[PDB]
DNA sequence: CTGGAGAATCCCGGTGCCGAGGCCGCTCAATTGGTCGTAGACAGCTCTAGCACCGCTTAAACGCACGTACGCGCTGTCCCCCGCGTTTTAACCGCCAAGGGGATTACTCCCTAGTCTCCAGGCACGTGTCAGATATATAC
DNA sequence: GTATATATCTGACACGTGCCTGGAGACTAGGGAGTAATCCCCTTGGCGGTTAAAACGCGGGGGACAGCGCGTACGTGCGTTTAAGCGGTGCTAGAGCTGTCTACGACCAATTGAGCGGCCTCGGCACCGGGATTCTCCAG
């Protein structure tokens, strides 16, 4: 298949479903240490850990909608840091 | 050597270039540069700081030692990222 | 001592108008509350229940599902123009994304 | 009709009990000391059923992934005559051996390890089976695991568990063994208990044989405790952890702080070694040959093995409970440059039985195994060592009997030595007490 | 030994009136209770202050009419205010 | 004389950006918010200050989005501002 | 009854606004969009302000009820009596 | 009856730790309040003035003017991190903006 | 007959002086201290009124204060606060 | 490149002014003291679920290499702002009038909270069958 | 002519059961609330005056924008190795409940001083009109 014709046929799938993208032990691996510089050995509810996860991917694929009109604007279809950046700072976060 | 084959990365990689790939075809990304793996992580890491630091200090005025998802969806609620579905 | 009837059956809702009274009561909103707030805010929680409700059971029908699922909630709150404003800051959970490709 | 070689009398008498409880109707437990040849036995039932009874029908063997090529090989040389089919491999693979193989109804057993099972329980419910027979029945204690319900579904007209180790924990879990067996005869737990009595309802069904009183022949074992003392290493690190002050941070952070919230575990991993704890061995380069052995209490009284290599060919064995200390182990007898093996969970079942077998050759130049004890530490049969050192002790008692029978079974003609490497004065000192406690209910009934 | 009170008995016998055939699963009658409970919250906030603004010890009927103004877009305004009156009229009769 | 194309519209920002005066003429403004009032009630008298403070809002969220709208416009390479740069920051914002 | 009052926003004015916000050069329908941008921002706040009026049953628009209309839209104002 | 001492003077403070109680007791925040809570209430209420103060003053002498005014209020806030995020959804009246320009923008 | 308005202004002033002593305050810069002010109490105090629903009890008191100070504040702000008010609670139990 | 001219704020010193600090008087909320009753700290107990090892299987990610979509530097292009001056209109300032309606206080009397008592909606509980989630054989 | 479409299990929903504690009855309590009426702050247009601001027109050079060519980087799929995911097992940290006992806060009445508004005035600094560099630009 052509170079982009497989990237709109995944943008589509993953449109429909509503799974999470990200694993569960790598991501709950990295909550924890971000913890222990705050508290020191906590424990944690296997629900916790998901909505944590739930509210993460929901904030990244905001993200990723402003990212890409932000590319646009500039007459680009490639993102990159600076149009990440621009949606950060108008939004004023 | 035998005590050795296995090597460990930081926390931060275990969310893999293709795990942000998926979430930017969620949100409609076509094609995307190099540098932007680096430039994700840094950005989840600071939104995940901001709401687990405050998942804690409500855990340390209730005097628990266990964050529960009440914890994680008030501190949530406080900054205007509001959840339904884990209770309140 | 007559036999009871709810509140609720007298107003001609479904909601509850006791819970919500005592809610109202014991949240330190007024130090009183009247006797009609009850019964219009129980009114007003049920005609938006049946709103989202609505759109929900259809989107599960186009779908050919029996049953309503966080998906299609999502769908319904998305594509009404005043629901959306009244949720736009909220996050349903196993909520997807409405379909959209520039 | 058994071929290769004659029975001993008591196998003879064994067979005889067994095929009672078919006629009786009943199902029960065979359960001889480990390593007193149950294998052997239960071949013998399903060919009396082919050459007398003329019933041929489908028999199921569920054995431990490591007893997969021993289980294979004991039937044909010993009773050639049933016909047998095993199914392991891949998911590809299993699919052809059910439609090449196991459809096409030419076979008289299957063999198959518990966790294929789980994987194509479907294929397996379609059949009928006549008897079904479960080696190393401890994996079904609990009421409710996954393959204690799945082996409970299929069909079936007769069923035999063979353990060589009828209690582990508690009653509850008899009660579970005898439910799968008699469900009729045994209802629900609780009836089981509170009625609790010894030998009185376990005499139908049980038929219990040690190996002092079968086989006089053999040679009686030795029990030995080596206690030990910390190093200096360990002194300190053991320290910190119950201080809970490691620190300890491989990306600078000033060494932030380690996570301890199960405690208990902690301090075992460095009663083993403090090498296991991360940022103790000290340096980038590491590879220093000599600090291993000084580091560890239990690696410096581990020079016994160069007096036993030399000391004749006392072969020995090293157990262990935890992958890594068997990583150290292994890089340090690579410095000594002895002759060594080593199973593991993680290990392909190809290479399981060639290495259990060129160490039984009559005369290998391997003196060494490490061997996990739950994944080697049962079923397999490793007769020629004379030596047992176990480098950890188990919660569990019985699950460190069994690894102390896998040398000392028939055949063996030379003392089985046993030596346990114990700290004096730690916790490991608890571990080791409370094993002990479970032992004295179970107390080793004749 | 600890009870649970929840809307989800309400939401269910507004459902098989709006939709007889349909039922609803676990999750999203979790997510239908916190709909009500957030919606409850935001229109007794607006009340409270609005008796503060004007000094009153009392919430009533017209504060809640004006609390559901100031936060309902316009079309579902006009209409939850007209479904608040009729039932107020029809429970003082 | 004559200054140069550009020159002159730096004097106005920093003269503009010291000051803190009211830029739009103020009964032009009381005008227009009386108007929009009609739609809502007839007959409303106002407060003085209660003008003031609708200019003093008013000014000050126009500022704040023609700071947003410049910036986009330099992320897309240009220095004049254009309709889709108002529609892109308010876009972006949430508005 | 007041006609359009809304072309009384100079083109003078509005490009005082943008010199405050820093902007350089100016396109000529930023005008036109600019208009209609504020009577949507004054449609948004005068409703508000106007709704409060009438609970206190008062016909004058306060200086506080233009501060709790913004307060309500996350635009706190300092000054006026808040 | 002994000489009364108002409850600021006791705790060493300026702002008034009676009147903070009244407003707490009547405005609704719960069904009781603690004598401890008026305090340290009031504490963080001087410093935090203090705190927008000093910078003030220091912005009032910069302009070389004894008075301060709205304006050197938003200077203050503006200038400090910490200000400017507690204070980042305000609008203050008479307030400039900070001086600015973005350097694309600037002559060659 | 024209009733009292109350202010935070006198307390402004007193702390100015202690602050920079010569200095003054204009009559609009005072309308926006008062207007500060009563921003931070409400913030402040609705915090603390929730994070003791949220735990069921009927009291507010000085550590319900304490963390709504550290959820509300930024990070530097919210350390010499919080050491601000634990000293005047310490001098005011000293004395009542 | 850069001297020169000539419009830009920029200091400087005088002139007047109603903003800000002072005080007065006296108003009405803080103070103290005593009392009451119940929020919440303490200790104890029980037992759910969180934390640590292994084992098992095989989706998943890893890195490799291939090739061409599209990132982005120069150029030419010719339109639409900028800035100037002019003329022009409507802003500001001040002055003075009528009367809407914010505000006060006063009066009276409907409203809701309190208490105790009472019995039926709603809680959790344990089954069951089906909606859906793929297994099971077809079918053309 | 092959991928649904036939075909087939199965935890999740939905039923009803038993159970128990918030809702509902029906009076007394005493304040908030409403409505009358009063006063006089502050609002609405009157005019004229006359500055400043907006408006118009149009010379001219800045930036917006299309196109080309160039080149390295992102996407593709291969085989490969990796460890997510799932079962099993051990254990006991610490959420949760109930129970008991006593420091605390709210309340009352009474009391007297900080804080309110009113009436005041000499000094901060807006304003005007004098000269100072010093921004920028252009034709030598
Ligand atoms: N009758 C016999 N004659 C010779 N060797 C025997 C006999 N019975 C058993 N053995 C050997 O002794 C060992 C018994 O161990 P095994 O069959 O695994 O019994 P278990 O299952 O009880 O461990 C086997 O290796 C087998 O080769
Ligand atoms: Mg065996």
């Amino acid at each position: 298949y052509r170079p982009g014709t497989v990237a709109l046929r995944e943008i589509r799938r993953y449109q429909k479903s509503t799974e999470l993208l990200i694993r569960k032990l790598p991501f709950q691996r990295l909550v924890r240490e971000i913890a222990q510089d705050f508290k020191t050995d906590l424990r944690f509810q296997s629900s916790a850990v998901m909505a944590l996860q739930e509210a993460s991917e929901a904030y990244l694929v905001a993200l990723f909608e402003d990212t890409n009109l932000a590319a646009i604007h500039a007459k680009r279809v490639t993102i990159m840091p600076k149009d990440i950046q621009l949606a950060r700072r108008i939004r004023g976060e | 050597a035998k005590r050795h084959r296995k090597v460990l990365r930081d926390n931060i990689q275990g969310i893999t270039k293709p795990a942000i790939r998926r979430l930017a075809r969620r949100g409609g990304v076509k094609r995307i540069s190099g540098l932007i793996y680096e430039e994700t992580r840094g950005v989840l890491k600071v939104f995940l700081e901001n709401v687990i630091r405050d998942a804690v200090t409500y855990t340390e005025h209730a005097k628990r030692k266990t964050v529960t998802a009440m914890d994680v969806v008030y501190a949530l609620k406080r900054q205007g990222r509001t959840l339904y579905g884990f209770g309140g | 001592r007559a036999k009871a009837k709810t509140r609720s059956s007298r107003a001609g809702l479904q909601f509850p108008v006791g819970r919500v009274h005592r809610l109202l009561r014991k949240g330190n909103y007024a130090e009183r509350v009247g006797a009609g707030a009850p019964v219009y805010l129980a009114a007003v929680l049920e005609y938006l229940t049946a709103e989202i409700l609505e759109l929900a059971g259809n989107a599960a029908r186009d779908n050919k599902k029996t049953r309503i699922i966080p998906r299609h909630l999502q769908l319904a709150v998305r594509n009404d123009e005043e629901l959306n404003k009244l949720l736009g800051r909220v996050t349903i959970a196993q909520g997807g994304v409405l379909p959209n490709i520039q | 009709y058994v071929k290769w070689g004659k029975l001993r009398d008591y196998q003879v008498r064994g067979l005889n009990w067994l095929i009672s409880l078919y006629e009786n109707g009943i199902n029960g437990i065979l359960a001889d000391e480990m390593g007193l040849g149950k294998t052997l036995q239960t071949i013998s039932l399903l060919g009396y059923m082919k050459h007398y009874r003329n019933i041929p029908g489908p028999h199921m063997v569920l054995v431990p992934k490591s007893t997969l090529h021993n289980w294979m090989s004991e039937f044909k040389r010993w009773v050639p005559t049933l016909r047998s089919v095993c199914l392991i491999g891949d998911k590809e693979q299993r699919a052809a051996f059910v439609r090449d193989v196991l459809l096409p109804g030419e076979w008289d057993v299957c063999v198959t390890s518990y966790e294929m099972l789980i994987k194509e329980k479907s294929v397996f419910k379609k059949f009928n089976w006549r008897y079904l027979v479960i080696d190393e029945a401890h994996r079904i204690k609990n009421e409710k695991s996954k393959l204690s319900e799945i082996v409970r579904e299929f069909k079936t007209t007769n069923r035999l568990l063979l353990t060589g180790t009828p209690l582990q924990n508690n009653l509850h879990e008899l009660w579970s063994l005898l439910n799968f067996l008699l469900p009729d005869v045994f209802n629900s737990a609780d009836d089981f208990d509170s009625w609790f009595r010894l030998h009185m309802v376990l005499r139908p069904f049980l038929l219990r044989r040690i190996k002092a009183d079968v086989e006089k022949s053999l040679p009686p074992k030795k029990e030995v405790k080596i206690y030990v003392g910390l190093s200096k290493m360990q002194r300190e690190w053991y320290t910190r952890i119950l201080m809970k002050d490691i620190d300890i941070l491989n990306s600078a952070g000033k060494m932030d702080k380690m996570r301890l919230l199960n405690i208990l575990m902690q301090l075992r991993k460095c009663c083993n070694h403090p090498y296991l704890f991360d940022g103790a061995e000290p340096g980038p380069p590491y590879t220093t040959d000599m600090h291993l052995v000084t580091n560890s209490g239990k690696m410096v009284v581990l020079d016994k093995l160069l007096p036993k290599l030399k000391e004749q060919g006392s072969r020995v064995l090293i157990f262990s409970q935890m992958t890594r200390v068997l990583d150290i182990l292994e890089d340090y007898c690579m410095w000594r440059n002895y002759e060594y093996c080593r199973l593991d969970g993680q290990t392909p079942h190809d290479e399981r039985q060639d290495s259990i077998n060129a160490y039984n050759e009559p005369n290998s130049t391997k003196f060494v195994f490490m061997l996990s004890t739950r994944a080697g530490g049962l079923g397999i049969n490793l007769a020629t060592a004379d030596v047992v050192i176990l480098y950890d002790s188990d919660w569990n008692p019985q699950v460190d009997l069994q690894a102390m029978d896998r040398a000392h079974r028939i055949g063996q003609t030379k003392t089985v030595r046993v030596f346990r490497f114990i700290t004096d004065n730690t916790v490991e000192e608890r571990i080791v007490e409370r094993a002990e406690m479970k032992l004295r209910l179970d107390s080793i009934v004749i | 030994k600890t009870r649970k009170e929840s809307y989800a008995i309400y939401v269910y016998k507004v459902l098989k009136q709006v939709h007889p055939d349909t039922g609803i699963s676990s999750k999203a009658m979790s997510i239908m209770n916190s709909f009500v409970n957030d919606v409850f919250e935001r229109i007794a906030g607006e009340a409270s202050r609005l008796a503060h603004y004007n000094k009153r010890s009392t919430i009533t009927s017209r504060e809640i009419q004006t609390a559901v103004r100031l936060l309902l877009p316009g079309e579902l305004a006009k209409h939850a205010v007209s479904e608040g009156t009729k039932a107020v009229t029809k429970y003082t009769s």
